This record gives C-alpha cells, structure tokens and sequence, in this order.
RNA sequence: AUCAGCUUGUUGGUGGGGUGAUGGCCUACCAAGGCGACGACGGGUAGCCGGCCUGAGAGGGUGACCGGCCACACUGGGACUGAGAUACGGCCCAGACUCCUACGGGAGGCAGCAGUGGGGAAUAUUGCACAAUGGGCGCAAGCCUGAUGCAGCGACGCCGCGUGAGGGAUGACGGCCUUCGGGUUGUAAACCUCUUUCAGCACAGACGAAGCGCAAGUGACGGUAUGUGCAGAAGAAGGACCGGCCAACUACGUGCCAGCAGCCGCGGUAAUACGUAGGGUCCGAGCGUUGUCCGGAAUUACUGGGCGUAAAGAGCUCGUAGGUGGUUUGUCGCGUUGUUCGUGAAAACUCACAGCUUAACUGUGGGCGUGCGGGCGAUACGGGCAGACUAGAGUACUGCAGGGGAGACUGGAAUUCCUGGUGUAGCGGUGGAAUGCGCAGAUAUCAGGAGGAACACCGGUGGCGAAGGCGGGUCUCUGGGCAGUAACUGACGCUGAGGAGCGAAAGCGUGGGGAGCGAACAGGAUUAGAUACCCUGGUAGUCCACGCCGUAAACGGUGGGUACUAGGUGUGGGUUUCCUUGGGAUCCGUGCCGUAGCUAACGCAUUAAGUACCCCGCCUGGGGAGUACGGCCGCAAGG
RNA sequence: UCGAAGGUGGGAUCGGCGAUUGGGACGAAGUCGUAACAAGGUAGCCGUACCGGAAGGUGCGGCUGGAUCA
C-alpha cells in the first residue's frame, strides 16, 4: 500500500506454526511410558480412549494415544512414539507405533496390516 | 495536483463512461503528444487547442460507433509516480494480446508499443489503452 | 439424477434436432423453514452449448432434481451467448468479475488443454474452446464462477471488432503471430469444410 | 455489527478491573 | 521498483583545504590513506 | 528498538617505528572529532557460493553429493623455519583428560582411511591395488601416495529387465453372495503346443595400455563384464486402499462397546465409515506411515489484497527528517535507453548430436549465465543547474455572516433556607403503600432577605470551531472563514514516521464555594430473596481559581490533498444580468430524493463507498489478550 | 613493556527449580441465581467512578448498532 510504505517496512510472512514439539524435527522418538490411564472424549463422541503419557527421550512430557485393540505396554515400556493427530481427546496429538521396540504388533490383525504391525501368516 | 497525466486519462475515463461528446483539459506538451498518438491510432476522433484562462486548453472529441458505444474501452496509468515502470526492448509490454496499444515514451519522443518494437528502442512505459 | 437408462414402448422419447452439449455443474438442496418443519427444494446450475462457441447459462429451481435440470436446460435455451475465438483458443487475456467471482481467462498455444476449475471447466468444455488457460480467483463457488466466466467472455471481442472501433486496417490492430493463427484456423476450417462438402 | 462481540470484550475488561481492585495493595507492596 | 534515493557519507582528503561546507566537490578512489579515508578530490566545481 | 545513543588509538595531522606493500598496524606529541532512526552500539541465530528443491513466473525453502572460496585441527595463547604457515599426523607454554614410571620424570592428540565405545529414529569393511589420472623426490631406472582407481555392505535413491507366451467353455473343482432362477471369481485355472532373457551348470574370455619399461615384461577390478552352449515353465509378488472429496461394495461379526479418522465425521442389534471375509480399484520389487520444505494460499497480494457495517482510518491538529511536485526555454547526461568490448570458471540447467543392447548415465557444440564494469550514441520522460510564467499557494484592498475563544461587570423567572404576617390538620409520596416532615404551628398563601447554580421563550435538522465543543446581556482583548477586485510575491504546494500542542465525562492535588441534583450510604416498599428498579433522606462530586490525567459508540462507525463524472428540491453566507421583491447565473456551506458507476448485501451516489494520482495510519482466523514480562509517562487511578 | 590461563571483586543478562498465590483453557453434572437476545419484562452499549456472593447495580457525559409514537 503506497509502495514507499513497503520500502520503509512491510510485507513479511506470519509465523512458522510448528506442529509437533517432540523435538529436533525428528519423525519418531522412543520413550519411557508412565501411567497408562484411559480417558473420556468430547461430547458427540463418548467412549474410553486408551492413552498413555510418555516421557520422550527429548526430555519433554507428552501424552500419546495407543492405537489398536489393546496395548502390550505396561508401566516402564520403551515405546516408540511417532507424531499423529487424534481430534477426539484434547491435547493428545501423538501416536505410539505398534509393532516396535517393546509394544508388540496387534494380534489377529489381518486386513489393516502395516499400521498395527501384524506380521504375515506363515 | 500531483500527477498531470493521471488527471488527463482520468478525465477521459469519466467523460468516456458518462457518454460525453467532448472534453476540456489544461494543455501541456506531454498531453499534446498523447493526444497525437490517440489521434494516430484512432481511439479519439480529433483534438483542438484553444487559448483560454491563462493558458491554452485541449478540447478532445471522442470517437463513438454505430450507436452509443465507445472506442476507448479503458485507460490505466502504469508508469505512475512512485513506481515509474521501465521497459527494455525485449518486451514493450503487449497489451490485450496486442489488440490494445501501449503508449511508450522512448528517447525518440513518444511512440506506441509496435513502434518501440520495430524501431528498436525502449525505455519507458506510460499508460496503455485498449 | 438416477434411473435414466430406460426402454419405453410408449409414444416417443422425442429425440430430435439440436444435440447440444449439456453440463450440470452443481446441485445443493435448498431448504425453507415453514410452520412445522422444512421444505426441501433443488437448484441445478445448467450449462448448455455447442462446439462453435455459443454458451448458455441456466438456473433451475424445482423440488425434483431432473425437473430442476430440465428447467435449467430450458432457461439456458432461452438465453444463449456468443463467444469469439481464434481457432480453438481465446483471443486475449481477460479478467471477469461477477461481484465476487474473479476469473482470469488467458490464451495459450494449442495442444495445452483446458486448464480451469470445475465450474469454468464446465463453461469452457461446453463452448468452442479446446486450449485456453484460466484460473478462478476469489469467491470459491460454482454460481459466481460460472456467471463470472460468462461476464469474462462478455469482455471478449474480435481482433476485427477492435480494428473497427479504432478505424484502422487490420494488420494494424493485431500483432503478426495472431494473424498467422487466423490463417491456420481458417485454413483448417477450409480443409474440414471442403471435406464436409464432398 | 452485533453487540455480542462488544460484550465479550467488555466481560474480559470488567474481570480485569476487578482483578486490579483486589490486587491493588499487593502489587504496590510486592513491587516496592 | 521504487527508485530509492540513498546517501553515502564517504570521507575525503583535501591537502590544500580548498573545499568548505555546502560545496560541489568531485572525488576519486585512492589507496587506503587511513582507517576509512579512501577518497581524494580533484577539480572542486562550485564553492557554496 | 521490549537494544538509542556508542567511541579516547577513538577520529584526523606531523616526526619516528614497523611491513613484501598502503594504514592508529604501532608510538610520541598536537588538533577534537568520528559513527548513528538509509538502525550506530548491543542481543539471537548462521560457514558463504556455483547450485538443489518447489513454482506459470515473480518469489519461497535449502547449501547433501560434485565444484569454488573461508575458518579450525584436544581447549587457549605464541613465535620459529621457510618462496609460502589455522603449520591436522612440527616446536614452546598453560590448562582438561588418557597412559608409562624404579616416583626422579616422561608420553600422548582418528574434525586422514578403515574400526571401537557412546549419543541417537537412523548412516557401511579393522578390503585390494598404485594397472590408470594427479602429486612428491630422483639424470633416469625407480621409490612413496587410505588423493585416486576399484571391490564389499544397506531396495538408501534413480533407471532397466524378470516372475512366461499362444491355444483354451454357451465357461469345471473350490470360495463367497443370491430374489434359490442363478451370479460372480473367470480365459483366469486344469490341460495342449511353444520360447527360454535373468538367476543355474559348462568352455572361451575382454576394452580400459598410440601407455610405461630397456626390459622381455606389465590390469587392482578378474577369470569379472561379455560371448557361444545345455537342461527344463523350469528358481522367482507384494502393499495400501474401496462414506465425501477420491479410481474402487457386498455379506458376516460385535450395536455409544471394541474400535475408526487427513478434515467433515462414523459406532444406541438390519455399519457400503469399526473387525473378518469374498470382490473390486490403485500402484508394483515395492507399497503405506511419520517428519521437514515449496505448492495449492491472490492466506504478507512487486507481478497480485484490503480498511462505512466482515480484521482494519491514529480523538484532532500543527510540523522535523522523508516521500511526492503546475506552465515553459536552455544546458548536464546522474535515472532511462541504444550499441559494442570485457567478464559471469568447470559442472548443472535448457536445445541439438554422439557413446554405453535401451534408459538412467556420460561426453561434444550451442543457448543460459536474467548481472556487473569500460568505450561510443540518443535527450522524450524523471532529475541537477541556470532562467522565465500566473491558473496552485500565500499577502494587500473593499465589504459580510457567526452560541469561535478568553477576561470583566451585571439581569430576571424558578428551587431551597431564613425572619414576619394570614391560617389550621394534614402534607408528601405510589401500581398500591410505608419510612419521612407535621399538630412546638407544616403544606398553602403574602411581604422581605440570603445564596448558589442553569440560562424558558428566540432555537431548528439552523450558525461557528481543526476535533472536543459553543447558546441570558453588555463591554474590553483576540482567532478563523467566505465573497469581490486583481494590487503584489512568483510554485513558496501536498502529506507527514518519530515529535510538540489541544482534547467530553468521570477521576486526582492545593484553596475557596456549596442552592438544586446526587454515586456510596441509610431506612421504607416490592420480592422466595433484593446488596436492584420505585420512595424518603443523603456524603464525595457537580461550581470557581490553579494545575494534573489523556481516555469515549472522542461516530459520518468513512485519514488528508487534488482533478473530473445526469440531475431534482430545500435551507445558510455573499456577489451580480434580467423582469421590474420575482427569476436567472455565480462562488462557498449544509440536508432530503435520485441516474451512470460501484458493493457481499444493505447502501453510497458532485458533501461518493464513482473514475484516477500523491503521502500517512492500519489489518492478516477466534479465543488466550489490548493481557503477562519489560520499558516509558502519571501524585494515584491508570494510560 | 606487552601477555594466555589462574585469583579476587561488583555488577549486567539468559534461563531452571520455589512453599504459596493470581488468573486462563477444557470437562460434564453439581450449587446459586437470570445479566443479555422480543420494549428480554429497569432499551442496550462506551468511557470513568463507586459499590455488590456472582452475573451485575447506580451516578456523570456520550452514542443508535433504539423502540414504540405524546
């Protein structure tokens, strides 16, 4: 607007808007899991979601969601947390890899098959 | 009063939009050259220069068609003070695919886009009319 | 628009002349609250045209979908619109505006293809163009981009018309490449036309 | 426009004013 | 595309003190004569 | 700039010194500057580039391989040697660490190639050769070379090839649906011929070497590549997805569960959206996920956006830097432009061609290298200089209108109290009442007195002021506007980041004043309950003097300037032509209606939100929040 | 003379933790009222001051993004 006003100062982009604060710009981080409690979502979607809060190696304290039917992980398992997005429980935006370092792949999973980590039938 | 030629072409867009027969202007050299170009391309019909309060004046009659329809389908000042747009010879910007014309004031005077192309000189634009 | 494939032993399906190209752009059920509930109706934005470059724009209101489509066909039938071209291209870059609909319609060299979004792609696929280059800026809609595209095609004019407005002998109105494209397109009009006579 | 925007803004403003009533003293002394 | 007017406070060397404030002096690039005195001026045009 | 001042070898001079060379590089004296809102000095991050990725381009991201520069070599100083030094595998010192020691003292330095531990989501062998190319020393032979040449390892990437071909039914077995007819898998399979790349086993076996060598030999890769043979369909397919976008649907199983999901959203016993099955679709030695970037995003809009009500016009002016500039003659050639020279290494990129069975790949020749510097040319436009002009701007002169402002003096009606009459039981108040004032003489009425504040009527869609704002009168001092003439000056204009000034009400300080009204504060009433409305009382305040504060729906929700674009009708100020106050024409003002044009719509519409130019402010989803932190101003409230 | 490390000193500045405390976001479903939207039952809103368990109430000036029309 009034191009000398842009020669003075103007027209810069807004903000990087970083999605995940896992850290480092790293795709997945292994982590020590603690207190694997099960929660209640927002009002149109009522169920019990199986989350676990994980202390990423990156020293931060986050809370990840465990996809699949059940979780092999108990207290102090070395779960490999990737970044995802679950709308449904507020503040949980990370998903634990199933078929990983500690948490075994989902058993009798026969159709989804890459997610949930089920190895092929012999 | 900050731009002379913007008031010129502005007065041609208003007098063209409001179905006028003629228009009156403060005469100057650059407006005389632009009036001579728009004579030579036929966007206006003819202009005459009067003597008036103090200075001379430019009375342009506008060229209409087979009914009330207009020949100048627009003006747009591009080499405006504050962002005076310069043009090398590679491209005298083509206007409306070539159907419109570009009043370009090179070192040889004032030319159109086509004359700036063939004679091999560029160095300005001014407003371009279609 | 379902269950159209049918064979009838009746009087006639009344198939006849004017086998034009007809495109249905969008259908959104339009609701109206009245005392005790909602009254659903239907709007069909109907594009019709022939491959010369004559375009219609129809806007059908009915509480059935093929009824609204047929009323859009009859309304665009009532209201056609001539589009000037060069070969199968467009003449020169324009911008059309229907109150929020911005569409830039720019020509291109032949072979490129109609590159436009779905509303402008509909209005240009019904028309006589095969190779132009458009874009729909603003308003993110179907009705305003169709109507803005038709206003953009109203800002078109012939090279000859421009020459006529300025009282100048062509050559003197166009540049030369576009006159050569006039020679190419009229030459293939002569070839396919004289192959049409025999 | 609507007065709803105006009133949400004003709710914030009110709450803040109250918060400075009650902490007035405390801000003076904790600051000094 | 705005044609920006910019300034440049160079430093320059008069042996004879021929120039004063407000003048139209010439310049020419030299050897580095001190810490940022890299110009000497010949044929001063107009005095004030 | 939530970092505004920093600097004393710091800025310049002279004499020395030092250096390969100029020089606060150094030193003694002398002078006292220098650098900064074109962001100095500080803070944060970062090797820079040819390039790469993305994109229509403009631009955005990035700096891996390959190539060019720079900086460093355990951390931090220092010189020496030398043509040349951050001296990685040199020296000296001080540290931190590892190790040897007979305790006196020594030794180390993978950010060379391998390799180990650690950290990590994650990144390879303690390989073979100097045959080729580069490098060193040597007369040469030759010797050295973890540069390089190659090999190993990982679908880590890009490209190519394979897992067969042809025949084959009114379409078998099996599977799952079904309207119980059948339908799909499916020409697919079994079978019947045929062909074998690539893996397999044989035998032959390179080019890279117009090389080196005076020796007779010499290829690390290598018995590899590649040939010619033999046997036989023979050893060779998977992953995602099938509500919508978005190519692709049916059944069974659980029925707000278990789960799904990129967003919209699917699960509450008939889910094409969850799990399994058939089937389909899309890719294919891969296919999905996560992360990071560009794109779509015209969603920071130079190209290419906006600000009446959607986010967005500073409360209003004056003015510093800045940006911008009417008419016209000359000159300069700084912007602009034309042309030629030089340069923009190679590679990449693009076009053509050649080479490898093709391709990726590699090479040759153009173009690209959007730029910069030198020479020569042009002078319309911008600018500089030197001039000229009167239309913008300002001044003089003649009038004219006005709650423009400040100071001073004064006027009456009304309310309240006071003294005194006249005079009695109620007055006041309300939707209805009661607290309340009365019976000690109220309210009522008459006379007089005090005191304060506000100015009925004129007076309204009206005047003036930049905006707040301004109405009893008179006087004194002072500001602006408008018109007319054109007498003068001669572009002195416009805007204006920061900056100073003015700025309702409430509030604040010190000193006055205090009738009416009146937050807070009481009582009464209403009510479930009123911390409320309504009633009775009532302090700060409202008023004046002197200062603060700086805020408002400070609103035309519309920054300032300028030119133009059909009209119609009111009213305010002033000039003139005509009828002779009426009408016209004109300049300035303020309203109502209305075309064109504009707008998302309502609306605006010569007083633009229309058509254009100049400068400023400001906006970038909603909350969080005009809040924290920090600073500035303020007596504080707070801004 | 210069001089790295070391020592003493008082500060700048960037953070981490801190008992307690302020507010903020989300949760359903709880308690209390009903402030706003219709003249929302006292038109609403802006500034400011004061008060109140809370929404709020009142004063002073302003505004139509106000209503019916005395």
């Amino acid at each position: 607007p009034t191009i000398q006003q842009l020669v003075r100062k103007g027209r810069r982009d807004k903000i990087a808007k970083v999605k995940t604060a896992a850290l480092k710009g790293s795709p997945q981080r292994r982590g020590v899991c603690t207190r694997v409690y099960t929660t209640t979502p927002k009002k149109p979607n009522s169920a019990l979601r199986k989350v676990a809060r994980v202390k990423l190696t990156s020293q931060v304290e986050v809370t990840a969601y465990i996809p699949g039917e059940g979780h092999n992980l108990q207290e102090h398992s070395m779960v490999l947390v990737r970044g995802g997005r679950v709308k449904d429980l507020p503040g949980v935006r990370y998903k634990i890899i199933r078929g990983s370092l500690d948490t075994q792949g989902v058993k009798n999973r026969k159709q989804a098959r890459s997610r949930y980590g089920a190895k092929k039938e012999k | 009063m900050t731009d002379p030629i913007a008031d010129f072409l502005t007065r041609l867009r208003n007098a063209n939009s409001a179905y006028h027969d003629e228009v009156t202007l403060p005469h100057s050299k650059l407006k005389a050259n632009i009036a001579e170009i728009l004579k030579r391309e036929g966007y206006i019909s003819d202009y005459r220069t009067e003597d008036a309060r103090v200075g001379k004046s430019l009375v342009v009659q506008l060229k209409y068609g087979p009914s009330r329809e207009r020949s100048i389908a627009g003006l747009r000042r591009v080499s405006k003070p504050g962002l005076r747009v310069y043009a090398k010879s590679t491209n005298l910007p083509r206007v409306l695919g070539g159907l419109g014309v570009a009043i370009i004031s090179t070192s040889s005077g004032l030319l159109t886009d086509r004359q700036a192309a063939r004679q091999g000189v560029g160095g300005e634009v001014l407003a371009y009319v279609w | 628009r379902g269950r159209r494939d049918d064979r009838g032993g009746r009087g006639r399906d009344g198939g006849d002349k004017s086998n034009y190209i007809e495109r249905v752009v969008s259908i959104n059920r339009v609701s109206k609250v009245v005392k005790g509930g909602r009254r659903f109706s239907f709007t069909a934005l109907v594009i019709v045209g022939d491959g010369k470059g004559m375009v219609g724009v129809g806007y059908g209101k009915a509480k059935e979908v093929p009824a609204a489509i047929a009323k859009g066909v009859e309304e665009a039938r009532k209201n056609f619109f001539r589009v000037p071209l060069i070969g199968s291209t467009i003449t020169h870059p324009v911008q059309g505006e229907a109150a929020a609909g911005v569409v830039m319609l720019r020509p291109a060299s032949p072979g490129t293809g109609v590159i436009a979004g779905g509303a402008a792609r509909a209005v240009l696929e019904c028309a006589g163009v095969h190779d132009i280059l458009a874009k729909s800026l603003g308003s993110d809609n179907a009705i305003n981009v169709v109507h803005a595209t038709v206003a953009a095609l109203k800002l078109l004019q012939r090279p000859e018309e421009v020459a006529a407005r300025r009282g100048l002998p062509i050559e003197d109105v166009a540049p030369a490449g576009m006159l050569k494209a006039r020679r190419e397109s009229e030459a293939l009009a002569a070839a396919a036309a004289r192959e049409g006579s025999a | 426009g609507s007065v709803i925007k105006k009133r949400r803004k004003r709710m914030s403003k009110k709450k803040h004013r109250k918060l400075l009533r009650r902490t007035r003293v405390q801000r003076r002394k904790l600051g000094k | 595309g705005k044609i920006i007017r910019t300034t440049k406070k160079v430093k320059a060397h008069d042996e004879n003190g021929e120039a004063g404030i407000g003048d139209r002096v010439s310049l020419m690039e030299t050897r580095p004569l001190s810490a940022t005195k890299r110009w000497r001026l010949v044929e001063i045009l107009e005095k004030a």
